[PDB]
């Protein structure tokens, strides 16, 4: 499954994944083509996080899909 | 070189000026509503996003500049800010119904920090609200 | 014990937890209520935003106490 990924700014990128893929996998190959570190990532749609451990399958995610990348960060 | 955003966020604001599309607030809106961003563009942003839904208005708008205002922490650096934060965040409202007397509420829901400022600037000017 | 939970758009939902009551609890009691997802839902006090987990005995969260919850974008 093609499935495209849109950063908090204009960069997109293309990820190869599958429907059974976990999110946690998706954000590693994230990683390997950025360089962005896991605990570092926030992947949103629909205007709602994508928490880990699920997978593409449970959020319906089809393909050409815009994921939008984010950089959570903690508060107070 | 931090220049070619003001350049981008100008070109936009010129862009779908008359359109409203989806799109629009639909990047702008984490812009300055993801979770904590540089005051560079975070204000900028927020500033044309009123500009051009200067007219109509709507709460996902409000509900989401505001969970940003939380995450606005003076970690970055010390700069007067509140010229912008204020004015839309002002003219964003113009209706009447203890609208703005609930938004302040919250800002005090919060911790207290320098904001305070804010909460007297409007809590002062503001519809009738007594009684 | 019997709460209010007063939403920012405009709305003053009552709400009958317990000080045993894990805030995702409540959460979840409000999603039943209206049908705003738990994770797009930012509840505030006298203090700040309460976090996942932690009860309502944690914050001191007596009755009649007016919760400020805010929907976090919109949510599919």
């Amino acid at each position: 499954m093609q499935i495209f990924v849109k950063t908090l700014t204009g960069k997109t990128i293309t990820l190869e994944v599958e429907p059974s893929d976990t999110i946690e996998n998706v954000k590693a190959k994230i990683q390997d083509k950025e360089g962005i570190p896991p605990d570092q990532q926030r992947l949103i749609f629909a205007g709602k996080q994508l928490e880990d451990g699920r997978t593409l399958s449970d959020y319906n995610i089809q393909k050409e899909s815009t994921l939008h990348l984010v950089l959570r960060l903690r508060g107070g | 070189d931090t220049k070619i955003s003001s350049a981008a966020i100008l070109g936009l604001g010129i862009a779908f000026a008359g359109s409203k599309n989806d799109e629009v607030l639909g990047l702008l809106l984490p812009i300055a509503a993801s979770t904590d961003l540089p005051i560079e563009t975070a204000a900028m942003a927020s500033l044309a996003l009123a500009h051009v839904f200067v007219g109509t208005c709507n709460g996902d708008i409000t509900t989401s500049i505001m969970d940003n205002f939380l995450e606005r922490t003076a970690i970055e650096l010390k700069t007067d800010w509140v010229r912008f934060l204020a004015l839309a965040l002002g003219i964003l409202y113009m209706g009447q119904g203890e609208q703005v007397d609930d938004v302040l509420e919250t800002i005090s829901a919060i911790e207290h920090p320098m904001t305070s400022a804010i909460e007297v600037l409007v809590g002062s000017c503001a519809y009738t609200g007594t009684g």
